């Protein structure tokens, strides 16, 4: 029950626990991110 | 390519403005082929001097 | 069930290959109720996507093999042609991805997009190793377009 101004009011609540699929933004975001860092090494190995 | 076809629908076949992009992209990659040849057959690396 | 004349219809990449009519008893809480279901058969058809993402990526990729006939000792030349082959494949891998939604499993033009990737990260690989140890190019210069040509075969006959 919640309580108002006006008085108190019943009340029904229907909640979900939504989760986050990993997948997608593991190939889209993370994946591109750690191959790019993973470019900028070639760098080391290439004569000054 | 990509922005010319975004302003139509998607549809199953090519228009005419894709047959003239695909034309300009085999003259600009034909270009492409003309400089690696030029670069195969290129002896000596440095250039000319007067 | 009447369809119309199959062509005034606005399916562009995809064809109406049919339809089925069935009924069934479902259960709810309030009772059970007769529903009737009308399916209709849709086939797709590429040719959009080979403009939008096959064409463009597999021409990226062409440009990658080219890096080859290029001499070792054009360094710049050879790295600025890497560096914007793998910029341009990561562009066109988030470009294709606007089309589709937020799925997570992986679809066969991401699996594509993915093997030409490891393709050009393979070429810039390769040239490096080349120029450290200077410090195969022919070797590369027939092995890379033929398994490229066998993936392809290998991709299309699976997926069709
Ligand atoms: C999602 O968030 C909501 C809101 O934060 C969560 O609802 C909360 O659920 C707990 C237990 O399920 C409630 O606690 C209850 O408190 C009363 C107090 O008298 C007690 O008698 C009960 O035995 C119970 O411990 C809590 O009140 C309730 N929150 C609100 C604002 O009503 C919910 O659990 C979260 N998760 C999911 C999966 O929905």
């Amino acid at each position: 029950k919640v309580v108002f101004s006006t008085g108190s009011y019943p009340r029904l609540s229907l909640s979900f626990k939504l989760k986050r699929n990993i997948g997608y933004f593991i190939l889209q975001t993370y994946m591109p991110s750690i191959l790019i860092t993973i470019l900028s090494w070639v760098s080391f190995w290439i004569n000054y | 390519s990509i922005s010319a076809r975004n302003s139509l629908p998607k549809v199953a076949y090519a228009t005419a403005m894709d047959w003239f992009i695909a034309v300009c992209y085999a003259f600009v990659f034909s270009a492409l082929i003309e400089f690696a040849t030029v670069n195969y057959f290129t002896k000596r690396g440095y250039a000319w001097d007067g | 069930v009447e369809v119309g004349d199959t062509r005034s219809w606005r399916l562009y990449q995809f064809s109406f290959v049919g339809l089925r009519n069935t009924t069934e008893v479902v259960k709810t809480t309030s009772g059970d109720y007769v529903v009737m279901s009308v399916y209709f058969d849709l086939s797709r058809r590429m040719g959009y996507f080979t403009i939008q993402t096959y064409i463009p990526c597999t021409l990226i990729v062409v440009l990658s093999w080219v890096s080859f006939w290029i001499n070792k000792d054009a360094v710049p030349a050879r790295t600025s042609l890497g560096i914007t082959t793998v910029l341009t494949m990561t562009t066109l891998s988030t470009i294709a991805r606007k089309s589709l939604p937020k799925v997570s499993y992986v679809t066969a033009m991401d699996l594509f997009v993915s093997v030409c990737f490891i393709f050009v990260f393979s070429a810039l690989v390769e040239y490096g190793t080349l120029h450290y140890f200077v410090s195969m190019d022919s070797y590369a210069r027939i092995f890379f377009p033929t398994a490229f040509c066998l993936f392809n075969l290998v991709y299309w006959v699976s997926y069709l």
